[PDB]
Order: structure tokens, then C-alpha cells, then sequence
């Protein structure tokens, strides 16, 4: 009962590193690179992730 | 782990005190045999229990 | 300008010549009681008017009086988007001068929908003129008694309470202390005793520092750019462009450029992100296969010519060509392919000069028949259409954060701060946390750490060269205990 919760918590750890198909994995990424009106399509796409 | 804001509550009781239940609860049948948990205890040796 | 008369409310939207001290007054003479202005001073010329407005009579009796005051004119002036919104209420009173503490709500009073832009504003009043007092602009102006207060509004959130009737009789804030907060937290005016979480707060930044690898060198940009010579699109040059910085406000004065588009990156962050491997492509084709470039676009100078990658994250800049690369005879140096037995791949080059083969009839240098050469001249000259003249295109693929910093931007760095939860640069790698002293040591070439999250949690400096760790200040969150709303406001 403890490896449940321990094995879900990593699952949902490594979800931070996935893209969804999206160019990166780090909002403050994709905000030092391009505008924020020319970044919606990729924070929306993951978001929804 | 803290950094992605997976925050950890401590439980309501420590285990000091769940082993003075379970310590109450241990007395009880070698003193009182089992008419303590329907009233108040009444004391009898363990040869008549 | 809103001013109120003896005779009706006047709203008058012109460019006025305000005074150096604009204000009115009103004169009681002796062959009359009726106090009308005499002193007007409030603009010296109304020239250029784009709005004038008529409003209900307002008859006022101007006659000084130093005793309690018996009602309340308050206002609120908004601008949004151009139009403005006013929200009046009359209130009467009995007490000496302060606010009262009862509940009243403001009714909203006119909309104009002028959309000038406002900045200051000036409060216009009036002055008392008789023949109790001198009567001049000296000793003769008496102000009254007046108390007006100023107060700025501030984004605010509050809990509404509405009646039976539909008005606001109470206001609970959400932000002025955690009694509050809770109480508009679960919508109601009635909480228990017991435990209840409210916002969760973390500690804020405090600065910000740079620490950007110092460079001296400035990139070359003489051929780069206008130059005597450039390469064909048949076999097109890559120059290797690192150890130094690459600006670009710096090269609008080279040449005039006709295309500057950046895919993949705003063309206002190029000097705000250090770079790596920066490849300088640079070709002549023609002014009407301008179209032909770009990410995912096929083409003719896109299947049997140079192929952008469908993934391209770089900057293509291109400009038109007069005469330079153009002939009276028509240019035949540079050349193009047109048949190609498999289309052309991201970063492929062609240097094949055999007769492309058309049916059965083999071809390759045994000329003939459906022996046709794919390599044809593009002909430029200035009698051309100006889609038929030579493009100058450059494109400039970068990576960001795929190996050691080598081309940098001109920002230097900043001081050293360290023990802080502060915002942090190192080669374009941001974040915010608190900079300690490390003690795993890497090897030489490690310049990164990750855990097991995937996470930056060691750094090294490429300036002290020390090796810094990284752990962020946020933590916690809050909640609140009460005994209840019955018993007290602890
Ligand atoms: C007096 O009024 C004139 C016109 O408004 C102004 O130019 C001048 O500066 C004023 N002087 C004082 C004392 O404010
Ligand atoms: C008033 O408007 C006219 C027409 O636009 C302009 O020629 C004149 O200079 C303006 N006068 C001002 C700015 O007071
Ligand atoms: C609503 O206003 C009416 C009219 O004065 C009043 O009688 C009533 O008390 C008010 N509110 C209600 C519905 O109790
Ligand atoms: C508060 O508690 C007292 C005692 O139980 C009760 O009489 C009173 O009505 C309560 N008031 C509120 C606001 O609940």
C-alpha cells in the first residue's frame, strides 16, 4: 500500500518531462524564446497534458 | 520531492499513543474479561476466565 | 471640463487655456441678493471643441456658512477603454467632519464615451464676493468651510451581499486579513469552529544577477552580409560563425534587407539567448522562389535544391539583388537542378554533373534522346521582372542549450550574490532559488546536474568556475483555525 502511492507519485513525476508535442519542457523556456501571443499553441498543448 | 508541491501530511496520532490504546485494550481482557467494553469494568482473576 | 452653474451642468470637450490658478467666484452687490460669477477665471481661450453637452438645471444659493454639513456628494471617476464611468450617491449627515461608518452603495450616474486619454485632473471650486469683505482678488476671496477627500482604488476582490430589494448591504474583503480571506472563501458570512485552508503562500524573489561568459570577439558580418560574391543554390557554403557575440540591430546598415523573417524564435530575443553552433547558409536564387523557402514547404529549390528541415528553428533573411549578380547577357554562373532521380535532404549537397536520364533511353553522358542536363542556368539580368532578380539569402541555424555556450549575447554580467532566493542567468538557463555552495564535484567537462526529477540543481559558474547548487524558496502553504464566527474574531 505504500508502493501504490510511491510508484503513482514517481509516475506523476515523470510526466513533467513529456511533451505532448511540444517543443520543450520548461514554461520559462518557451517564455524567454518567443513572445507570449507566438506561445499559446505550445502552452495550451500543455496544459491540456 | 517538496519542489513540485507534493506535500506530505503527518497523521493525527503518533505512535506512542496508538500503543496506549493498544495497550488499554490488552489490560482489558486480562482483567476485566469481556464486561468492560459494554459497561464498566468488573474485575475477575484469569483461572474463571 | 464638468462644471456646474447657476443656470445648468456644462460639459464642454475642447483644448482650453487653463490658468495658472484656475478657479470661480461669485459676487453679492448691493443693488441685488443674487450671487452670479464675476470671477471666471478658468480657461482664457476654448478653441478646437469635439464634444458639448446639455444636463438638468442645478440652482445653487452660494451663500457662506460655517456650520455642519447635512449631506454627501461622493463620486467615482473611472476610465476605462476611453469611456467614462461615474458612480454618484446622495447622502445626508449630522456629524462633525469624518466619515460615517454606515453602508451605502453608489449608483452609477453617465457613461461618455469620448475616448480621450486622461493623466491629471484638477478639482474646480468657487469663491465668495461681497461687500462684507473687500471684494477683490486679494483680501476678498473667502473659501468657506470645505472638506473634500482624495482616495485611490486598487484592484480589489469582494464578497458581495445582496438583499431582498437588490442592493449591496454588505462588503467582506478577501485580502485585508485571513479572517476575511476565509470568509469569502467558502461564500458566506457564517463559518464554525474548526480548521479551514485558505491560499497557499511561498517566499517572493528579491533580485536578480547575470553571469554571462565574457567575450571579446564580434562576429564577422562583411561577407555575411554585402559582399562581391556569393554561392549558388546548386552548391551553397556554410560558414562556421562562434566565439563571439551575434547582434542583430547591429546589421541594418550592411544591407537592405527585403525579407527578415525568423521561424521558431522572435526576432526580438537574438541577442537575448546565447547561442550554439550558429551555420551561416548563404545563396543566390531567384526573386520568385522566395516562396520556395520555408519550413515544410516543397518546392523545385526545395526537392532538387537545398531542402529546409521540417523542423528549422533559425532565422532566413534575404534581400533583392539589382545588377550585382546580373548580366546584360543574363547571369549563368549561378545554377539550378531540375530532375533528380530521389529529392534532395535536409543538408544535402549535389556535385554531380551527369545528363539526367528520361525513359528507356539510358543518359548520363550518352547523350541523346530524352538526355536532358537538370543544371540550367538562371539567366539574371536588370531588364528582368523583379521576381526574376538575384535574392541574396542567408539562413542562420542556431541551437539553444544543446552543448557548451560557444556565441553569446553583448549583455555582461553582474555582481555575485549569493544565500538569496534570487532569479538566476548561466549561458540562458533562468530559474529563481537560492544559490548555495556545493560540494559534489563532477568531472572537469560536466558543466550540469539533474536528479531524478530531471531537474538543474548544480551549475557551474563560467566565470568563478565554482560549482553552485540550486534549491528553490517555495514551500508551505497556509490555513487558519477558528472558534467559530459566534464567539470573537481571533
Ligand atoms: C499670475 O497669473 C498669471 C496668469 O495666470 C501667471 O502667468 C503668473 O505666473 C501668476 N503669478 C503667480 C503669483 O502665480
Ligand atoms: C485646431 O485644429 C486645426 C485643424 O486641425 C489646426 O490647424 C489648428 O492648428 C488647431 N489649433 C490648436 C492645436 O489649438
Ligand atoms: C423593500 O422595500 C420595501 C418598500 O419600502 C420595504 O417595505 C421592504 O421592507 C424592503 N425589503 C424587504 C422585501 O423586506
Ligand atoms: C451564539 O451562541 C449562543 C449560545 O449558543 C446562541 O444563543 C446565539 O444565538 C449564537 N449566535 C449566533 C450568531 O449563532
Amino acid at each position: 500500500v505504500v508502493n501504490q502511492n510511491a510508484q503513482a507519485l514517481n509516475t506523476l513525476v515523470k510526466q513533467l518531462s513529456s511533451n505532448f508535442g511540444a517543443i520543450s519542457s520548461v514554461l520559462n523556456d518557451i517564455l524567454s524564446r518567443l513572445d507570449p501571443p507566438e506561445a499559446e499553441v505550445q502552452i495550451d498543448r500543455l496544459i491540456t497534458g | 520531492q517538496k519542489f513540485n508541491g507534493l506535500t506530505v501530511l503527518p497523521p493525527l496520532l503518533t505512535d506512542e499513543m496508538i500503543a496506549q490504546y493498544t495497550s488499554a485494550l490488552l489490560a482489558g481482557t486480562i482483567t476485566s474479561g469481556w464486561t468492560f467494553g459494554a459497561g464498566a469494568a468488573l474485575q475477575i482473576p484469569f483461572a474463571m476466565q | 471640463l464638468i462644471v456646474n452653474n447657476a443656470t445648468n451642468v456644462v460639459i464642454k470637450v475642447c483644448e482650453f487655456q487653463f490658468c495658472n490658478d484656475p478657479f470661480l467666484g461669485v459676487y453679492y452687490h448691493k443693488n441685488n441678493k443674487s450671487w452670479m460669477e464675476s470671477e471666471f477665471r478658468v480657461y482664457s481661450s476654448a478653441n478646437n471643441c469635439t464634444f458639448e453637452y446639455v444636463s438638468q438645471p442645478f440652482l445653487m444659493d452660494l451663500e457662506g456658512k460655517q456650520g455642519n454639513f447635512k449631506n454627501l456628494r461622493e463620486f467615482v471617476f473611472k476610465n476605462i477603454d476611453g469611456y467614462f464611468k461615474i458612480y454618484s450617491k446622495h447622502t445626508p449627515i449630522n456629524l462633525v467632519r469624518d466619515l460615517p461608518q454606515g453602508f451605502s452603495a453608489l449608483e452609477p450616474l453617465v457613461d461618455l464615451p469620448i475616448g480621450i486619454n486622461i493623466t491629471r485632473f484638477q478639482t474646480l471650486l468657487a469663491l465668495h464676493r461681497s461687500y462684507l469683505t473687500p471684494g477683490d482678488s486679494s483680501s476678498g476671496w473667502t473659501a468657506g468651510a470645505a472638506a473634500y477627500y482624495v482616495g485611490y482604488l486598487q484592484p480589489r476582490t469582494f464578497l458581495l451581499k445582496y438583499n431582498e430589494n437588490g442592493t449591496i448591504t454588505d462588503a467582506v474583503d478577501c485580502a485585508l486579513d485571513p479572517l476575511s480571506e476565509t470568509k469569502c472563501t467558502l461564500k458566506s458570512f457564517t463559518v464554525e469552529k474548526g480548521i479551514y485552508q485558505t491560499s497557499n503562500f511561498r517566499v517572493q524573489p528579491t533580485e536578480s544577477i547575470v553571469r554571462f561568459p565574457n567575450i571579446t570577439n564580434l562576429c564577422p558580418f562583411g561577407e555575411v552580409f554585402n559582399a562581391t560574391r556569393f554561392a549558388s543554390v546548386y552548391a551553397w557554403n556554410r560558414k562556421r560563425i562562434s566565439n563571439c557575440v551575434a547582434d542583430y540591430s547591429v546589421l541594418y546598415n550592411s544591407a537592405s534587407f527585403s525579407t527578415f523573417k525568423c521561424y521558431g524564435v522572435s526576432p526580438t530575443k537574438l541577442n537575448d539567448l546565447c547561442f550554439t553552433n550558429v551555420y551561416a547558409d548563404s545563396f543566390v536564387i531567384r526573386g520568385d522562389e522566395v516562396r520556395q523557402i520555408a519550413p515544410g514547404q516543397t518546392g523545385k529549390i526545395a526537392d532538387y535544391n537545398y531542402k529546409l528541415p521540417d523542423d528549422f528553428t533559425g532565422c532566413v533573411i534575404a534581400w533583392n539583388s539589382n545588377n550585382l549578380d546580373s548580366k546584360v547577357g543574363g547571369n549563368y554562373n549561378y545554377l539550378y537542378r531540375l530532375f533528380r532521380k530521389s529529392n534532395l535532404k535536409p543538408f544535402e549537397r549535389d556535385i554531380s554533373t551527369e545528363i539526367y536520364q528520361a525513359g528507356s533511353t539510358p543518359c548520363n553522358g550518352v547523350e541523346g534522346f530524352n538526355c536532358y542536363f537538370p543544371l540550367q542556368s538562371y539567366g539574371f539580368q536588370p531588364t528582368n521582372g523583379v521576381g526574376y532578380q538575384p535574392y541574396r539569402v542567408v539562413v542562420l541555424s542556431f541551437e539553444l542549450l544543446h552543448a557548451p555556450a560557444t556565441v553569446c549575447g553583448p549583455k555582461k554580467s553582474t555582481n555575485l550574490v549569493k544565500n538569496k532566493c534570487v532569479n538566476f542567468n548561466f549561458n540562458g538557463l533562468t530559474g529563481t532559488g537560492v544559490l548555495t555552495e556545493s560540494n559534489k564535484k563532477f568531472l572537469p567537462f560536466q558543466q550540469f546536474g539533474r536528479d531524478i526529477a530531471d531537474t538543474t540543481d548544480a551549475v557551474r559558474d563560467p566565470q568563478t568556475l565554482e560549482i553552485l547548487d540550486i534549491t528553490p524558496c517555495s514551500f508551505g502553504g497556509v490555513s487558519v483555525i477558528t472558534p467559530g464566527t459566534n464567539t470573537s474574531n481571533q
